[PDB]
RNA sequence: UUUUUUUU
RNA sequence: UUUUU
RNA sequence: UUUU
RNA sequence: UUUUUU
RNA sequence: UUUUUUUUUUU
């Protein structure tokens, strides 16, 4: 397996970014699907 | 094999057998080894590319400071070079234009304005970051996107004891028409810290 | 995406810094 | 459960083999059998003390 | 060993302990913050005074309260006390002799 | 074809190893843990006390023989115990809130989990001294760095064969301390390659 | 085995493990025929003498001087304000991966190397 | 059992 | 820059 | 400077 | 502000 | 990433 090369600081920051980013993506997807059925389906 | 080593003059016959030339850096040879060389334009024309490539490509004959003339391509939309204009050239080969083995540099050159329309390539088009674009990168506030899942969870374990913002504890989240408040500690944390710090 | 930005906090609500409670040897 | 209690804790499949203990009973029996088969070269060696 | 056996007994006992404290403590908080509880729905009256959050949190904290017995084998200077008092006995006798 | 009932043969070397298609198969392995942490915490206090009480009667080597602990392992128990107690008595900070690298934090979790499943060890199980045994310790063990050869070839004959050339020790420079003062530290440079000692 | 014997002899003389001291045995000697063994035995004796008699108690120089100039420092609660930190864990935030092997060698290795042999720091002197 | 899992 | 919620 |  | 938990 | 060490293959 290839070894890591990125700075630790960046690596650690990536995990922090995902804490609030990830949840938003899940809600954004269901927002369109749920709303479509409540007005058309 | 060792057949080529025979003879008392092996130290003068073998070494004189050059394999080949230097394929790399074979086109850009008039620069005298300099990274870049300034020049002046004395002819502007439009050379038609070879087949099957159609269209028209703008070119100009730029006279190098070393008393040598060579065609140079002017990539990018628009055109501002005219007769007796100073432009800085660089390395680069053009397949469509035969013979041309040089490229011009925008910005650093003389009497060469910035590109007309370009946002993706900045350095290439020697385009500086505009004030309007810089201000857009700082606006980050799109977190309030609650859904039905949050509504049910809020009114199951977070509705009995919950402190609001202004002055009140007990709110009305059960009402459908009402909107669940936001977090006063976590929501919009990055934007709040930056805005409150520059205010000094 | 139906909700945009109506209620925003810029300077009205401050942020409490993290207290210090981890002694370093 | 109404009463707060740690009844939801469960062990992992790989946890059992991650912390083994060399005290289980079903190894001594196998070891004893292998001992006899390992010392057979000298058991049936009808030679002198030197050999 | 004893504690383990009596796990169920202990935990069940502590359930009523927290009820008398959470209910009284929450009553004062609403009075200072809120105005009155006369116009509130009767259904929500019980939940507000004894929320599921404080009840579970207080019970866990109070359950552990009962614990921490036999403070003799305490890491921060709890074991050394016995040894210090044991060995020293013999030293005085020897000295005299 | 040949008879050799022993446990140091070519095929028997590195027993219980994947030789074939099983190399790519995932397999779980036990997690290692230092001996100085698997011992009962209770006994650590006791051991420390003795050491600090009478170093003469309770020497570093004698103390470790009764409980079956190595000379190096027993040293860490006193050192790690001392610091833990110092911060508690002085009311400086709690052990849990102590700052330490991530390598130690994961180690602490394993120590707690080790006892929760099996339990703490009342007495250490390790030999004070080493023993010359045939074992696989890395890739640098089964190699000759002097002659730089893997396969030894010798003549087959009943008569005494001439011996091989013995190697010589490598001479390297070292340093020693002669005079030590609070404001100065004098040292001497030794050169074993110098013929004249003087 | 040598250390066991030597260490045992001393205790007998002093009668440490005795509530009622009965000084009867006041002469212990060891006799060995083997020259090699004899020499070795002597070594053990030396170690025994250490950490027992106050006249032969060694101490490293770095810690000996520190122990002499002792002081009582009073630290209040407000003096430990900067000692505490926010982050719980710690680790290296910059990989030690070298970028330029030659440029770094001729800038921070050659100037700091004045010897042709690799020598480590010698041990401290015992006083 | 420590403001532990938990993250400017 | 500010700092035991 | 979470050692100027 | 919630959930879990030798 | 070592309390009393300026020593430590710390990991």
């Amino acid at each position: 397996r290839l070894q890591s090369r990125r700075h630790p600081f960046w690596i650690d920051m990536g995990y922090k970014k995902r804490i609030v980013r990830i949840p938003y993506l899940y809600r954004r997807r269901v927002a369109k699907e749920e709303a479509q059925e409540r007005e058309f389906g | 094999s060792t057949r080529s080593i025979s003879g008392r003059l092996f130290y003068k016959r073998r070494p004189l057998q050059v394999p080949k030339l230097k394929p790399p850096n074979i086109r850009s040879k008039w620069l005298e080894g300099a990274p870049q060389k300034k020049g002046i334009c004395v002819k502007v024309r439009v050379q038609t590319p070879r087949k099957p490539n159609s269209g028209l490509r703008k070119v100009a004959r730029v006279r190098l400071s070393t008393g040598r003339t060579v065609l140079v391509y002017i990539p990018g939309i628009g055109h501002n070079l005219n007769v007796h204009s100073v432009v800085l050239v660089r390395g680069g080969r053009c397949k469509d234009v035969p013979g041309c083995n040089y490229k011009a540099v925008r910005g650093v050159a003389d009497l060469l304005p910035v590109k007309n329309r370009e946002r993706k390539r900045s350095k290439y088009g020697v385009k500086l970051s505009s004030e309007k674009k810089e201000w857009r990168l700082q606006r980050w506030n799109n977190k309030h996107l609650t859904i039905e899942k949050d509504r049910e969870l809020f009114n199951q374990f977070r509705w009995m004891t919950w402190r609001n913002e202004e002055g009140e504890m007990r709110t009305s989240p059960l009402a459908d028409d009402e909107e669940v408040p936001r977090h006063t500690q976590l929501f919009n944390r990055w934007y709040r810290l930056k805005m409150q710090r520059e205010g000094k | 995406l139906v909700l945009g930005s109506n209620a925003k906090s810029l300077v009205d609500i401050p942020v409490r810094p993290k207290p210090r409670r981890f002694f370093d040897l | 459960s109404a009463l707060p209690d740690g009844s939801t804790r469960r062990w992992e499949n790989d946890a059992f083999k991650a912390w083994p203990l060399y005290g289980l009973p079903h190894h001594v029996k196998l070891y004893a059998v292998n001992e006899a088969r390992y010392l057979v070269p000298a058991a049936r060696c009808t030679a002198g003390p030197e050999i | 060993a004893q504690w383990e056996a009596k796990r169920g007994e202990i935990l069940q006992y502590a359930a009523v302990v927290a009820a008398r404290e959470v209910r009284e403590k929450r009553k004062k908080e609403i009075e200072e913050a809120g105005m009155d509880l006369a116009s509130v729905q009767p259904e929500h009256r019980e939940q507000m005074l004894l929320p599921r959050s404080l009840y579970r949190k207080q019970t866990r904290r109070l359950f552990f309260e009962w614990r921490r017995s036999y403070l003799a084998p305490w890491r921060p200077g709890g074991l050394q006390k016995l040894m210090k008092a044991v060995v020293t006995m013999r030293m005085l006798q020897r000295e005299t002799r | 074809q040949n008879r050799f009932p022993v446990l140091n043969t070519a095929e028997n070397f590195r027993y219980w190893k994947d030789r074939g298609l099983d190399r790519l198969l995932p397999r779980v392995f036990p997690l290692k843990l230092p001996a100085h942490r698997r011992v009962d915490p209770l006994l650590r206090e006791y051991i420390f006390f003795l050491h600090s009480m009478d170093p003469a009667r309770f020497s570093i080597r004698k103390l470790g023989e009764r409980y079956g602990l190595k000379e190096r392992t027993v040293e860490l128990i006193c050192r790690e115990f001392s610091v833990a107690e110092f911060l508690r008595r002085t009311e400086l900070a709690t052990p849990y809130t102590r700052r330490v690298s991530r390598e130690k934090a994961v180690l602490r979790m394993k120590e707690a989990l080790f006892s929760l499943k099996l339990g703490y060890d009342q007495l250490g199980d390790e030999d004070l001294d080493e023993q010359e045994e045939h074992e696989f310790r890395g890739f640098r063990s089964t190699q000759d760095w002097i002659q730089r050869q893997n396969i030894e070839v010798e003549m087959m004959s009943a008569f005494p064969l001439p011996a091989k050339r013995n190697p010589l020790p490598k001479r390297v420079d070292v340093d020693v301390t002669v005079h030590n003062t609070p404001k100065l530290k004098v040292m001497n440079w030794i050169d074993p390659n110098d013929k004249v000692v003087f | 085995a040598a250390e066991i014997l030597v260490e045992s002899a001393v205790e007998q003389l002093l009668q440490v493990d005795a509530v009622d001291p009965n000084y009867t045995l006041r002469k212990i000697t060891f006799v060995d025929r083997d020259a090699t063994n004899a020499a070795l035995l002597a070594e053990a004796a030396q170690a025994a003498k250490r950490a027992w008699l106050p006249e032969h108690q060694v101490v490293p120089a770095p810690v000996y001087w520190s122990q002499k100039q002792r002081r009582l420092l009073d630290v209040t609660d407000g003096m430990l304000m900067f000692c505490r930190k926010h982050t719980r864990l710690s680790f290296k935030k910059h990989h030690g991966v070298i970028r330029r092997q030659k440029t770094h060698y001729f800038s921070n290795v050659r100037p700091f190397l004045w010897r042709s042999s690799r020598v480590l720091e010698p041990p401290p002197l015992l006083l």
